[PDB]
Formats: C-alpha cells, structure tokens, sequence
C-alpha cells in the first residue's frame, strides 16, 4: 500500500499542446524530453540569478533580476518577445488582485 | 570563566591559508543551508597544495630565466608546461602571458642551408 | 578622415597577433574577414556587459561586468579582480 | 658594399615570431580599441563611460581568442598541405568550436 | 576620512611562497592573477558541492562531498595528493582541540 | 580454441556498425585506420564519463549505477543529455 | 557495449550493477559524440581537397574542441 509522488511538468505542456495544436498527442518519452528541458532552463536561469544578486551584494532575486538574466542567456528577438510575455503577465496580475 | 586564549583553526590544521573566512565565504554564497566544520579545513588545504604547486614551477622557470621576482609570464610557462593543470585551465586566458613559443616544424626552411657545391 | 574606426586594428597589428600565433605568411583577404569576426566577439561580450550594467542602475561600466561576461561565454578571465 | 643587404622572404616573419613569443606587452594601440568599443557601445545605450581597466580586459581577452584562433587557422591550413591561411580555414575552425555568428 | 575594506588571499600566499622559495618575490600583478585563481577554483568547487547534495536529497555539506568533487574535477594524481592532505589536516584538527 | 570474442573488448563494436555512425554524419568514402583510432577516442570519452557516474554512485553509498549519475556526468563534460530524468 | 562498459567499470570498482536505462543513456551520448566528430571530419577533409577522411582529421578535429586524451 506504501505509494510515493513524484511529481512533473507533464500535464501543463498538455494543456499547451491541446491550446496550440487540438488535434494533436504527444508520446511519453517526448513528454519526458520537455519535462527535463523545463528543469534544465528553470536552473540555468536561476543560477544566474542568483550570481547577479551575490555580485551586486543585494539579497533579493526580483523580477528585474529574472528579466535581466533572460536577456543574457537568450538571444535576441526571443529574447524579446518572452520578456514582453513576462511584463504582461506582471501587469495583469498585480492589477487583478 | 576561563577563556582559554584563542588560537586561529588554521594553526590547529597546521595551515597557512585561512578557515574562518572561507567559512563566512561559504554561508554567504548560497552553497547549502548548513556547512560542517571539517569541510574548510579540507578546502583550504586543497587551495594551499595547488598554489603551493603553481607557485613552485614558477620559481623554477624564474631561476631559468635568472629573474629573482615572479611576474605573469612565469606563471603561464608553469601552466602549459604542466600537463595536468593546463587540463584545468585549456579554456582560461592569463593576462600579461603570451603564449608558449611553439613553432610547427613544417613550415620552417629545410635543414640544407649550408655548402651546396 | 575616420573610417568607421574598425580600420584602427591595421594591418601589421592584425599580423603582429599572427605571428603570435604562428603564423608565417598572410593572404590579403583575411584582413576584412579578421575584423569582421573580432567585432562579432566585441559584441557579444559588450552586449552582456551592457546588459549587468543596466542592471545595477549604474552609468560607469565596471571591469567586473567585463569579466561576468566573459565567464558565461566560456573564456574565463583572470587577472582583474574576481 | 653596393647593393642593400637583404633578407630572403620569410626569414624576417620567423624573427618576429621569436621577438613577440618571447615577450608579452600587448600589440594593439589602446587609443583606437578605446574608440572601437566606445562606439559599439553607444549604439547599444547612450553616454555610457568606461573605466580604464576593462579596456585593458577585453584587449587581453580579443588578443588570446584570436591567438588561439589563429593557431587552429594555421593547424587547418597544414593539413591541406599548404602554409597560407586563407579565410575558409578562418570560417572552417570557427564553424568547429561552434562560434559561429 | 571615510574608508572602505577589500579583502583578497594576497598574504597567505605570501607566506605560502615564502615557505617555499625564501629568497624570491612576485609582483602585483600576479598577486592578483593567484586570488582570480583561487576564488575561480573555490565557486567551483562549491558549486559541484551543492549540485551533488541537492541530487542525493542531502541538506549537509561535509567534507566527504568536497572530497567527492574534488576526485570528479581534478584529473589523477593531483586528486590523491590533494585528498591526502586534506585528510592528514582534518585528522590533524579533529584530535587536538 | 583462440575466440575471446575478437578481443573480448572494443572489438564487438564491428566495423559495419561504425561504418553506419559515419554514414549518419554524411559520409561517404571511410579509410581503412579510421576504425581503431575512433575504437580508442570512445573508449576515452566512455572513461571519462563513466568514472565520473561511478564518483557519484560511489557518494551514495551504492552498488547500482543509475541514470541520473550518468546524466549527470554528461552534464558536467558540457554534453547535457534530455530524456532520461533531468 | 554492455559488456564493454561492465570490464570497464570492472576495472574501477568491483561487482558493480547497471540500470539497463543508464547503458540506453550512454549509447545516445556515445552515438551522439561520434556523429558530431565524424561531422567536423568531414568538413576537415573537405578542406584539404580530399574525399576520403583518415586519422590525422580526426585528431585534427578533437584537438581544436580540445577534446585532448
């Protein structure tokens, strides 16, 4: 009866899947592809983050921080265009509260 | 009270480099949430061997070039003689060194320069 | 007259570094291609460096920001602090 | 004596490799990288500054990635039997470390 | 009369060279070039530290974990010097407080 | 009887099949020293890699190598691999 | 290559046990990496004018990733 939980980013890249593309499945090994490539970026940006903090001596990671370290790792227009979706997504939220 | 008269940890490890700030180094830096106290002893002594290391293969290319004061060339004719640490370091630039003289022996004149009569 | 000023990393520089490296004879051509790739790095690294200095709301560019940059392109720097 | 003295082609590039190997101040005027940089930074923001320092840093950082580049360049150009670098051997080793632009 | 501090390695590897080579000195320059070095080796070897912690759901740096990353980066021979020495100066410091 | 399989080592990794893998990289005409010089660079890339998986097993007081150690790594090497858990 | 990695492995530690995921992982990487060298081959042997690709390309090619040995 002993059960654990394990747990991933599967079933939102579903609803993504589903939003873009309806009619349209997606294999498990491929699901693992994207759940590992989801880990992957969250670190490298966060790390980066978190060197930028220890160097500028401050002791929040804000979301100017995460801004900043995007445009670093990424390049160019794609840069642009998910900067733009995380500043949407910050005017909608702290308004609506 | 007693208060025994504080001697560093350094001294007690028989260390030259120092413990407590690579402790303070290690809390602030966002390592881990808690540091043991053996490992900085064990850090400071890998840190003291290398640069012992580094420091000995630049005195000996100083004695070569009879120069009594170490500057940057001798440290990075240290380092890519050394097979090990130019592993460690194939990707680093050294400021002020240059490089080793190395020149392919193709492309140099053949030896027949000489009497050809 | 200036020249867009990538003209001021001449020729005998340009192989002055090539016999640093090596190099005992020069075609014509690889000049304008040498500057093109120098620039390219220039930009890169500068683009980074800009970019944590935008972040620390300061006007006067570090040489920390310098050597950031060239960490996180894998050119690790030593030799100006940090 | 007549005619100039005069070395044979080659023979002076060899010298120069020896004079430049064996010391280390670095080649590029600074006054020029200065205005090189300071260019290219302001068409990415305006009135920036620049302390001496990290001038200096990006002159020791461009002149040993060229060196090294420079040294593959040469490395691809033997391997087709020849001695002149030409810019495919340029564009060959970029395109091999993956610096590609 | 204000007044700032920077700290470095620079006397402990004074002494360090001292030790090694009495009648020798090293200018400025390279005073830096070692402290880059040293803080260089430091953040990656902490770095490795917390990555192998954090994968084995260990919340403890301790010295087996340094000793770990140090035998992963450092190729051969300078690993068992260096584990040597560590391991000689933490039986050193664990007897005689 | 001298079989050992054709070296009891590298050696099963058959001609044929590394013929195939530079067929994947676009390659057309193969020498015949290509194969051994290659045998040895896997062999050195599989050390590498492999001593470092065995480092991380070894931290966790394990006898079972698995995935995640050889993810890892790859991870460190500058060769990241997707698809088997991180 | 099972059994090359275990005389391998063997040759570190002793009666060590392998995930069959983990010796799966190590053949993408494996066939990976060669592809990537036999590409950079290629493009070597192409520069010298030639078809056929021999030893000295691929030392060529590992010696400027720095994949050294």
């Amino acid at each position: 009866r002993k059960r654990s939980r394990k747990e991933s980013y599967s079933i939102y890249v579903y609803k993504v899947l589903k939003q873009v593309h309806p009619d349209t499945g997606i294999s498990s090994k491929a699901m693992g592809i994207m759940n590992s490539f989801v880990n992957d970026i969250f670190e490298r940006i966060a790390g980066e983050a978190s060197r930028l903090a220890h160097y500028n001596k401050r002791s929040t990671i804000t979301s100017r921080e995460i801004q900043t370290a995007v445009r670093l790792l990424l390049p160019g227009e794609l840069a642009k265009h998910a900067v733009s979706e995380g500043t949407k997504a910050v005017t909608k939220y702290t308004s609506a509260k | 009270k007693a208060r025994a008269k504080a001697k560093t940890r350094s001294s007690r490890a028989g260390l030259q480099f120092p413990v407590g700030r690579v402790h303070r180094l290690l809390r602030k830096g966002n390592y881990s949430e808690r540091v043991g106290a053996g490992a900085p002893v064990y850090l400071a002594a890998v840190l003291e061997y290398l640069t012992a290391e580094i420091l000995e293969l630049a005195g000996n290319a100083a004695r070569d070039n009879k120069k009594t004061r170490i500057i940057p060339r001798h440290l990075q004719l240290a380092i890519r003689n050394d097979e090990e640490l130019n592993k460690l370091l194939g990707r680093v630039t050294i400021a002020q060194g240059g490089v080793l003289p190395n020149i392919q022996a193709v492309l140099l004149p053949k030896k027949t320069e000489s009497h050809h009569k | 007259v200036l020249r867009d000023n990538i003209q001021g990393i001449t020729k005998p520089a340009i192989r002055r570094l090539a016999r640093r490296g090596g190099v005992k004879r020069i075609s014509g051509l690889i000049y304008e291609e040498t500057r093109g790739v120098l620039k390219v790095f220039l930009e890169n690294v500068i683009r980074d460096a800009v970019t944590y200095t935008e972040h620390a709301k300061r006007k006067t560019v570090t040489a920390m920001d310098v050597v950031y940059a060239l960490k996180r392109q894998g050119r690790t720097l030593y030799g100006f602090g940090g | 004596v007549k005619k100039p003295h005069r070395y044979r082609p080659g023979t002076v590039a060899l010298r120069e490799i020896r004079r430049y190997q064996k010391s280390t101040e670095l080649l590029i005027r600074k006054l020029p990288f200065q205005r090189l940089v300071r260019e290219i930074a302001q068409d990415f923001k305006t009135d920036l500054r620049f302390q001496s320092s990290a001038v200096m840093a990006l002159q020791e950082a461009c002149e040993a990635y060229l060196v090294g580049l420079f040294e593959d360049t040469n490395l691809c150009a033997i391997h087709a039997k020849r001695v002149t670098i030409m810019p495919k051997d340029i564009q060959l080793a970029r395109r091999i470390r993956g610096e590609r632009a």
